[PDB]
């Protein structure tokens, strides 16, 4: 229900919400969340 | 239809994506359903009598379209066989006179009759194509336009790229009363209006799509049914000029229609000059399946072949530059000493000489130009000849041969990959055959009864044909998902057996 | 057996029995299965070659007749595109076997009103018939091996 | 050889994850699981 309420914010921030998986210090797989910049995303999309 | 299914499976497996696999499958199912409707329509069972006779004649042409094409090919071959007996002379049978040289004397009338028959059959082929295959072209175009309108706002939230001619031309049909004539969905305009009305304005959307909400409401409130007697004037008023213009643009942009029109034009020119009928022998490429496959081998790497010819031209030009600058004296192609005939006395002439003679020479330009033995530039010029032979005659022609051979190999590999995929995993759910074969012939039973492609297409047809008020719960669920173009109801990595593995065992 | 019997009528009919190596030797049978694997495509390729050469013959018969004199003495000409059947035979027989195509055999077009048209004629003949179609045959055999 | 190398690259990228090396069969247990894994869970662009 909370996610449904926050749908608009999540949709807005979807292109900038980067997530990766690492083998963390806890000896378990962990998911890391971070911010991707619009300039970086556009540069990555550039064709070269 | 089996050939269409085979082609669709090949295309999906070779140049298809997993995400778009089910979208492609549903589009193929829709096309197959429309073709089935056309086949049922054309299948066999004073103004009215004339109309029924016209409809029967058109249905006959549509049914026998392919037989007509084979007949056209046979007539072309007969005409060209007769043309083989053609001769030229100075005297009637400065001016030169062409005529048939035959003993029996029956060949000229036979040629005229066959030419007339060929022109007639070409015209009938055009009509049969228009009645049989154009409807599917219009159906696909209309349905693609409707989907782009509803789910992309291609003319509401965005616009065509302005380099894509298809979108610009399709702009003509949006407001026409009969825009969805072949595509069965008659609520496309209402769906688009309900989807994009609020953000971009109901009035703006209605103006774009040529619909009048006030008229809709008035018609709902009360009914007025003026129907004039059928007549030519009524029909003329009924025709939709804008829609017809758009449809004819689409048809005249269609490739196969253009080919058939060119066939007809060449057939007509054959009456101006009989030898124009030789152009119709090129139809064997389209007609014979084996020849079509062989020529697809060549056209598979056609771009690379053209670029290779261009590279050959550039290399020969470089050789021409070197020859024009240093080896001019060796290019005398005249025997009499009084009148020389030089080829590298000007760059254009020598480039023509190289490209024309040296490339076709077995050993290269050295085969044709003067022998350099006992000359100050003998070693330079033998290096010139040897490198020409190696790079042009050996390497580049080897590149062309290799491109053709690799095209053969690539096509064979693609067919093998399609076969292997279809034998190893289920097309619908993607589960491997090893899981299903746990029971005797389990994969065969799964692909024949559980996840049958034909069954999915038949279900789509049955759902479309059934009235929405009669749908069961499951049918309503799938119908709603289909209307939304959500393909989540297709099993993906799951099946009845996996779902109930414990109980089924 | 029938050829063996005919060998007694004429001894040279016994040469036909040398064809038995294809059936007898396993290596030869495999090699020849390589050729026969795409035999239908090979036959259709030869047919396509015939049709293309016929189109070239039509063009030559209509426009390039004067270049097909194969006689040296000026008194007696020996023309090949003076009739379609003769010129089709000439093309299929000489141009296909020529290393550079029909241009190797017909008269030199230098200094003629149709020089460019005729060099295009020769070059396209060489490219389509000598280079491409023979490349198709070679590729069919190689693909059969593969 | 060049054609074969391109085909091998395509087959590997379609069959196993570039990061963890797990086959697509494990991920496809859920609908479009491999696609979601390669787009959101172990995305190369996200790691960069
Ligand atoms: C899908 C592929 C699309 C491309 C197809 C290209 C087709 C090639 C041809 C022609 C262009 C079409 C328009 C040409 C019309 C010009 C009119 C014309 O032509 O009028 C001049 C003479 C007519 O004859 P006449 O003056 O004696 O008068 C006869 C009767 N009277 C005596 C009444 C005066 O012309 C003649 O004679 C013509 C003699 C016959 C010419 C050869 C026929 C063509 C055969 C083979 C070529 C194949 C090329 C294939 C293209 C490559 C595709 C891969
Ligand atoms: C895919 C590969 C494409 C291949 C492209 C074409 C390859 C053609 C190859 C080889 C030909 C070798 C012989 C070249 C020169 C021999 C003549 C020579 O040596 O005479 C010495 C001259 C004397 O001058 P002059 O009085 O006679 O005329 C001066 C002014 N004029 C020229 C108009 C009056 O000295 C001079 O001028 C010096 C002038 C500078 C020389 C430039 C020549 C460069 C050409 C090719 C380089 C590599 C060739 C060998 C490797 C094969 C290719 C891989
Ligand atoms: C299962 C696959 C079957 C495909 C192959 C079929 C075989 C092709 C050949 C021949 C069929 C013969 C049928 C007609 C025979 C009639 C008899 C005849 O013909 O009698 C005329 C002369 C005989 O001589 P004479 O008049 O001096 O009488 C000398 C005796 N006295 C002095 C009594 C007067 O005939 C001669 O001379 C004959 C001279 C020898 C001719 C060459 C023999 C064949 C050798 C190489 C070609 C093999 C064919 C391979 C092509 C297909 C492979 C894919
Ligand atoms: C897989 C592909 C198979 C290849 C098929 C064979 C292609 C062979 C290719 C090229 C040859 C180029 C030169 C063709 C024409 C040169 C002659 C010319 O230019 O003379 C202009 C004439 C002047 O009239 P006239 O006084 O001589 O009367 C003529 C009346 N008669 C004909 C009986 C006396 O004008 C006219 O007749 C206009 C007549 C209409 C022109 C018909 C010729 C079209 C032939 C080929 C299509 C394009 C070839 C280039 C593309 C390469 C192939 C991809
Ligand atoms: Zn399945
Ligand atoms: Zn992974």
């Amino acid at each position: 229900n909370f996610l449904e309420l926050a749908e608009s914010i999540l949709e807005y921030f979807r292109p900038y919400l980067g997530r990766i998986e690492i083998m963390g210090a806890s000896r378990r797989i962990e998911r890391i969340y971070f911010e991707i910049s619009e300039t970086n995303r556009a540069q990555w999309e550039m064709p070269q | 239809v089996k050939e269409s299914k085979r082609q669709f499976i090949f295309d999906v497996v070779n140049e298809g994506g997993e995400s778009e696999k089910m979208e492609m499958f549903v589009s193929f199912c829709e096309d197959t359903i429309f073709e089935m409707q056309i086949a049922a329509q054309i299948s066999e069972p004073f103004w009215g009598e004339l109309e029924v006779q016209r409809v029967k004649f058109l249905n006959y042409l549509s049914r026998n379209f392919y037989t007509l094409r084979f007949l056209a090919l046979f007539l072309a071959f007969a005409i060209n066989f007769i043309l083989l007996f053609y001769k030229v002379s100075d005297s009637p049978p400065n001016m030169v006179y062409y005529f048939l040289e035959e003993s029996t004397g029956y060949m000229e009338p036979a040629l005229r009759c066959l030419s007339l028959l060929h022109t007639l059959v070409a015209f009938l082929c055009i009509i049969g194509y228009n009645c049989l295959k154009v409807p599917l072209v219009i159906f696909k175009r209309e349905k693609e336009l409707a989907r782009k309108l509803e789910f992309d706002g291609l003319y509401i939230t965005e616009q065509p790229e302005d380099d894509d001619v298809k979108g610009q031309w399709d702009r003509l049909v949006l407001n026409t009363p009969s825009f969805p004539s072949n595509y069965w969905d008659k609520f496309v305009k209402r769906k688009v209006l309900d989807k994009h009305g609020d953000i971009f304005g109901r009035e703006r959307i209605a103006e774009l799509l040529g619909m009048d909400l006030a008229s809709l409401e008035i018609t709902a409130h009360n009914e007025r049914k003026p129907d004039p007697p059928p007549g030519l004037l009524t029909w003329i008023m009924s025709i939709d000029v804008k829609y017809q213009i758009w449809k004819f643009g689409v048809i005249f942009t269609d490739n196969s229609f253009l080919y058939l029109g060119w066939y007809m034009v060449m057939s007509l020119l054959g009456h101006y000059n009989n030898f124009f009928f030789a152009a119709h022998l090129l139809d064997i490429a389209m007609g014979v399946k084996t020849l079509r496959t062989i020529l697809s081998s060549v056209t598979h790497n056609g771009k690379q072949l053209v670029m290779t010819v261009g590279l050959l031209a550039v290399v020969v030009y470089l050789y021409t530059v070197v020859a024009f600058n240093f080896f001019r004296k060796f290019y005398n192609k005249s025997e009499d000493e009084d009148e020389p005939d030089m080829k590298c006395d000007d760059m254009m002439t020598c480039y023509l000489f190289h490209m024309y003679v040296g490339v076709r020479a077995g050993g290269g330009i050295g085969d044709e130009i003067e022998d350099p033995a006992g000359d100050e530039y003998e070693l330079y010029r033998v290096v010139f000849d040897i490198t020409f032979f190696f790079f042009v005659i050996v390497i580049l022609l080897a590149i062309i041969q290799g491109l053709i051979i690799d095209a053969f190999g690539e096509l064979r590999d693609q067919q093998e990959q399609v076969k292997e995929d279809m034998e190893t995993k289920c097309f619908i759910c993607g589960i491997g055959s090893d899981y299903f074969d746990t029971t005797p012939h389990g994969f065969e039973t799964h692909t024949l009864e559980e996840h049958n492609l034909a069954n999915y297409m038949f279900f789509l047809m049955y759902l479309i044909n059934k009235d929405e008020t009669e749908h069961t719960g499951q049918e309503s669920y799938v119908w709603k998902m289909y209307q939304e173009r959500c393909w989540d109801f297709f099993p993906a990595g799951d099946c009845f057996r996996k779902q109930y593995e414990d109980q089924l065992s």
